[PDB]
């Protein structure tokens, strides 16, 4: 079904200037299906693009191929993981001879690790693992065409992610121990997303839980499909309005730090009350070194009250509770933070994200079908300094 | 009751994520939209993207392997 298309210097410029003006680091996927007579990668088009990007001084990171596990179905071409690693070694030589000698290379952007994908990933890392900066793989929970509201709220669907992560680390530890692992493309549902679900408050349970598990389990970077585009799983719709998952992503960015800790609920039964703990983001002016950020998901149909353990029981806690704006409930495209609708002040100004200070010693209230961040002030955690 | 005690492990970081841990994509498919320049030129969209800085922006997707650079096309 997929036909070849061309893109211009103009398109490359639009994309780079978007990323540069936005403070984002561009990673550009090169075409892996350009093949010589003997199914070697033909680097000649990539050479034209590297030279053009060098000639503009564009600092760009590279990938080569997308979901190579599916190249037979997509293009009736089979490239094994060995051959792909060899293709990456050839791209590495081109980057090392370019103006940006230390430019980074990520791959192989495999799908989630079913037996044949895991086999391709293993043979890829055996062959080409020395030249990649991080191992990239993709994850979606559901087909957007058949996904239900119940699926977006089901801990049994959320939990399938854990077995995919464990399987990717089993392959990486067997081949390139210590190599960083990235989720290179991820979202709720493929096929463009689940209509009236992937773009709503309901999408946030899967997004926040995936961030929480990815961080807990050792994944270094998670790339959300998509910031902007046609699919229902966009953070920002084609009218440039942010969807609930944008505001969730912005809060996560402001509050959640790089140092991952652990939280768990007593009596175990980690199903519908999901909890994650990091050090607070040191770039948030409001907070100081040693502060904790707890984030929690309540998939029960009743409010739950969380009690903080000693020695954090009597600390001042700042609540950041997200709830949908009615009347569409979990299927709303609008969200309130502590009862204030999140909306841009104008086209150049994000709103302030206002905290709710709780009464010290009070239990943390988490309404039914909600998610919240909680910053524990003056936590004085030595791990977080 | 609906009251739940948390347990916390705080002795040391269990992992370190990137400062760019929460990153985003633009699907290769969008470069085939005629309005690609209008869309990504949007000052509102750049304001929104700046909010998630620092982050990686990955340009890729199925169309990655069906896109060819043409230096003439301008
Ligand atoms: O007419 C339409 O709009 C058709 O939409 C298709 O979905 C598109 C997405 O809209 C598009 N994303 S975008 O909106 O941001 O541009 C793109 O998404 C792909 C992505 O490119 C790709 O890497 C990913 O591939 C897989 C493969 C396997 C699995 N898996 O777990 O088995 C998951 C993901 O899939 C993304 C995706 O499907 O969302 O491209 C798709 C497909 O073209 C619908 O497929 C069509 O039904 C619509 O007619
Ligand atoms: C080694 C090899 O096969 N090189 C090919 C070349 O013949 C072709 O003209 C070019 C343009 O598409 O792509 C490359
Ligand atoms: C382990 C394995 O199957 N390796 C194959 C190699 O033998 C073959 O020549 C090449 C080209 O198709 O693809 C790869
Ligand atoms: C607050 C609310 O909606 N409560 C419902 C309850 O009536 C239902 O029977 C139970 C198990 O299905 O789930 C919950
Ligand atoms: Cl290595």
């Amino acid at each position: 079904k997929f036909k070849n298309s061309t893109y211009s210097r103009s398109s490359v410029d639009v994309l780079y200037t978007f990323a540069n003006c936005s403070g984002l680091d561009l990673i550009f996927g090169l075409n892996a299906l350009l093949r010589t007579a003997d199914l070697q990668w033909n680097s000649s088009n990539a050479q034209l693009l590297l030279d053009y990007c060098s000639s503009k001084g564009y600092n760009i990171s590279w990938e080569l191929g997308n979901e190579p596990n599916s190249f037979l179905k997509k293009a009736d071409i089979f490239i094994n993981g060995s051959q792909l690693g060899e293709d990456f070694i050839q791209l590495h030589k081109l980057l090392r001879k370019s103006t940006f000698k230390n430019a980074k290379l990520y791959g192989p952007d495999v799908g989630q690790p079913r037996r044949k994908t895991a086999k391709m990933l293993k043979s890829f890392l055996k062959a080409g693992g020395e030249v990649i900066d991080s191992v990239t793989w993709h994850h979606y929970y559901l087909n957007g065409r058949t996904a239900t509201r119940e699926d977006f709220l089901n801990p049994d669907v959320l939990d399938i992610f854990i077995s995919s992560v464990q399987k990717v680390f089993q392959v990486v530890e067997s081949t390139r121990p210590g190599k960083k692992v990235w989720l290179g493309e991820t979202s709720s549902a493929y096929g463009g997303g689940a209509p009236l679900l992937s773009d709503t408050f309901a999408a946030g349970f899967m997004w926040l839980d995936k961030l929480g598990l990815s961080a807990r389990m050792g994944i270094e970077v998670v790339m959300r499909q998509v910031f902007f585009g046609a699919g229902n799983y966009h953070l920002v719709d084609e009218n440039f309005d942010p969807l609930p998952d944008y505001w969730l992503s912005l809060l996560f960015k402001k509050l959640v730090g790089t140092k991952v800790l652990m939280a768990s609920v007593q009596g175990s039964k980690r199903r519908k009350l999901r909890v994650y703990l990091h050090c607070t983001n040191t770039d948030n002016p409001r907070y100081k070194e040693g502060d904790l950020t707890l984030y929690a998901i309540n998939l029960h149909n009743v409010t739950k009250y969380l009690r903080l353990p000693y020695p954090f029981s009597n600390k001042q806690v700042d609540k950041y509770l997200l709830r949908p704006l009615g009347p569409h409930g979990l299927l709303s495209k609008s969200v309130q933070l502590n009862g204030l609708t999140l909306k841009m002040v104008d086209d150049q100004t994000l709103p302030p994200l206002m905290e709710k200070p709780l009464r010290p010693g009070s239990s943390l209230g988490l309404p039914a079908f909600s998610y919240s961040f909680f910053v524990i002030r003056n936590a004085k955690v030595a791990a977080c300094i | 009751q609906d009251v739940v005690d948390l347990d916390f492990f705080t002795q040391e970081p269990l992992h370190l994520v990137s400062p760019s841990f929460l990153s985003v994509t633009i699907d290769a498919n969008l470069a085939t939209d005629p309005r690609f320049l209008i869309l990504l030129g949007s000052p509102k969209l750049r304001t929104l993207a700046r909010g998630l800085s620092p982050a990686y922006l990955r340009f890729g997707g199925t169309k990655t392997d069906f896109l060819i650079f043409d230096p003439k096309k301008e």
